[PDB]
RNA sequence: UCUGAGAGUUUGAUCCUGGCUCAGGAUUAACGCUGGCGGCAUGCCUAAUACAUGCAAGUCGAUCGAAAGUAGUAAUACUUUAGAGGCGAACGGGUGAGUAACACGUAUCCAAUCUACCUUAUAAUGGGGGAUAACUAGUUGAAAGACUAGCUAAUACCGCAUAAGAACUUUGGUUCGAAUCAAAGUUGAAAGGACCUGCAAGGGUUCGUUAUUUGAUGAGGGUGCGCCAUAUCAGCUAGUUGGUGGGGUAACGGCCUACCAAGGCAAUGACGUGUAGCUAUGCUGAGAAGUAGAAUAGCCACAAUGGGACUGAGACACGGCCCAUACUCCUACGGGAGGCAGCAGUAGGGAAUUUUUCACAAUGAGCGAAAGCUUGAUGGAGCAAUGCCGCG
């Protein structure tokens, strides 16, 4: 049973919901008409998974799996210390 | 128009007749289950559940789920 | 047939059951030149193998070039 | 199909009023039992239909009454 | 019993909505119209779906009426609408679908079309 | 190997920038001028406008009744299928209107998937029951037909018994919110063809029956990514956001419901308007790239219009149903019938596109053991110089 797991590294935006946190995640690549590389942002909300708390302040990496509801498949997998 | 069309359309309303008889025997049986809860019913239910499940009128997945539903809130005990 | 009009041709397309012709295919077998019979075409030889192994029983008209090749003499241990 | 013997062509000729509409529309309601016409099995005792000359005329076109 | 300059509604399929009445054919001053009495109408507002325009003379037949009057059965019918079927110089509609109850009481005066049309006939 | 040609135009003459035009091709191009032919491909871009006839899907008599008929004294040899039941009819066709997105394409997790017919191999095929199509009698009718009663066949369907393996549950061993392992609480499957052999009773060949696992095939979901324009579209949205409980669901999920909580997105262009089937690709250019989305292919989506449902693995289904809308057609005026963005074809529009054509010969798909059958799929010929190409 040896899965593949797709891990996003992120900055976390907010908490508004309990066990519900806002994480922001902005990446450089390559825009494909001018040859510079143009920063896009995304935003993903996701959820406690009962072993982590993602705390705002603080970087983090998140990890795809079931659809647990509405505009959440990802759960909180592990903060990397501050600075 | 067609005709084998016409020949599979009176064919399977029977057929559907007697499925939704016994679809309702089956809703009737864990109606009692609602009602009150005891072991020989929920293995009626099982063993009707199998034959509908063995059939194509009832999917398996669906049987099987339930199934599990029913034996989790029995296990209370 | 396809290719040029009054020339026909005939690949040897995969399909298991279902498979509309001029579509997807799951492996080439090879080519065919149906004008001069005399089953010239290249073949893996293994893919023919691939459908033994898993099923999805080919076409019945492409059986005697085929028979030419002999899949039978490397077929018979499907079953033993 | 069969014999020509009993198959026969005939032909109808009237001034206009002296029977074209009378004589051709009475005799196919008197024979015109058959698919082919079958007039009078679907017009026995519905209302009357008398089109007009014009209208009737043109309705009407046709070449073969077997 | 209709009443002389006096809206009413629609029974087919006609793109109108609602129509008045402008003068009933019949004899001089007879002031009331009874079932089958088709009369001179205007409609006052309807939907653009349909084949003439509002305000516009036309002719109609009317069919409903919560008056009715006591035909020969002995026994009396009623109704709760004032209805029209709209027709064309003829015993005819331009309409495709009758919508709502016709009587009967119209056959001896002609009109056939609408009772084979109608989808019921009361 | 790849790597870009100029010319003209404001001025008395004369220079900068700068537009415009030509020399180049390419088209699903009309129409002149017309014109010999061979192949070679193509031939609604336009009203998703409505439409006659033939074709567009059938098949199983080696699963059966059942009546009927050629030859038969009889038994019936044989025929044939209106019918039940079996499979398929959702695959195949064309359209591209609405769709601005998880539609498409790519990489993906499906620790949330399912897939009858095949795949290796396993488990069995015991019997029992009664309706019913068809047929017959009648009411109602030209037909439509409905409603009763009698007559049955079957792999149709409903119990009984029996379970290898399965589900369900409990204990015991496992992995970077899950999986495998021994034991057991619960429970359930069916059928007969065709032939051989055997006096028989059995046994065997093979279809199929019912079950299991490898698979693959097929469909579906999420994910990142890229994939129109518009600021004379500034804020937009409230099952909306979150979880719980419960429900539904091949299956995860406000998918749905109850309880409350209060957000969610946004100037990094949301929301809204025009507009578009998408992509691969076609053309052009030295390239970067720009135009278009012809034929052909893959994905999605539609199917006179809008909804709702059953079928079976599989559909919300060009020619399966129900209703409404709109239209057409028949009629005995009682009442019904019908769906060319299937092929041809018509009517109109339109400058602008064909055959109211042929063989299922090969191949594809469905049925069948097979005779083979069905196929406007497929391939031909018709018309057209419409384009490349040869040739008088």
């Amino acid at each position: 049973k040896r899965n593949q797991r797709k891990v996003l590294i992120g900055i976390v935006k907010s908490t508004k919901n309990a066990k519900t946190a806002t994480v922001q995640v902005e990446s450089r690549f390559k825009h494909p008409l001018y040859h510079k590389s143009v920063v896009r942002h995304k935003k993903y909300q996701a959820h406690n998974e009962g072993e982590v708390l993602a705390k705002d302040g603080d970087k983090v990496q998140i990890v795809e799996t079931r659809p647990l509801s509405a505009t959440k498949r990802f759960r909180i997998a592990k903060i990397i210390e501050r600075a | 128009n067609i005709k084998s069309n016409e020949k599979r359309l009176r064919q399977n309303i029977k057929r559907n007749l007697n499925n939704k008889g016994q679809k309702t025997k089956l809703k009737t049986n864990v109606k009692n289950f609602h009602k009150e809860i005891n072991l020989d019913n929920l293995g009626n239910v099982y063993s009707q559940a199998d034959r509908l499940a063995r059939k194509g009128i009832i999917s398996t997945n669906r049987a099987r789920r339930l199934k599990s539903r029913n034996v989790a809130v029995l296990n209370k005990t | 047939r396809m290719g040029r009009v009054h020339y026909p041709t005939y690949r040897i397309v995969a399909v298991d059951s279902r498979v509309k012709r001029d579509g997807k295919y799951i492996a080439l077998i090879g080519h065919l030149n149906p004008a001069l019979k005399e089953n010239k075409c290249k073949i893996d030889e293994a893919v023919a193998l691939e459908w033994l192994n898993k099923g999805a029983k080919p076409t019945d008209t492409v059986r005697s070039l085929f028979s030419q090749t002999g899949l039978w003499k490397k077929f018979v241990e499907s079953k033993k | 199909t069969v014999d020509l013997i009993n198959f026969r062509n005939f032909g109808i000729m009237a001034h206009i009023d002296a029977g074209k509409t009378t004589t051709s529309e009475r005799i196919l309601f008197h024979s015109g039992r058959i698919h082919k016409i079958g007039e009078t099995h679907d017009g026995e005792s519905v209302m009357d239909w008398m089109e007009q000359e014009k209208e009737r005329g043109i309705t009407i076109t046709s070449a073969a009454t077997s | 019993m209709v009443s002389f300059m006096t809206r009413l509604n629609v029974a087919d399929n006609t793109g109108a909505k609602q129509v008045g009445i402008i003068k009933v054919l019949g004899s001089t001053r007879k002031r009331y119209a009874f079932l089958g009495d088709v009369v001179v109408v205007s409609v006052k507002d309807a939907i653009p779906s349909g084949m003439v325009k509002k305000g516009q003379v036309l002719r109609a037949v009317i069919v409903r009426t919560k008056k009715g009057q006591q035909r020969k059965d002995g026994t009396h019918l009623k109704f709760d609408d004032n209805a029209c079927v709209l027709i064309k110089e003829d015993k005819s509609p331009r309409g495709t679908r009758i919508f709502g109850p016709v009587a009967r009481e119209l056959r001896e005066r002609g009109y056939n079309k609408i009772l084979s049309l109608a989808v019921e006939v009361v």
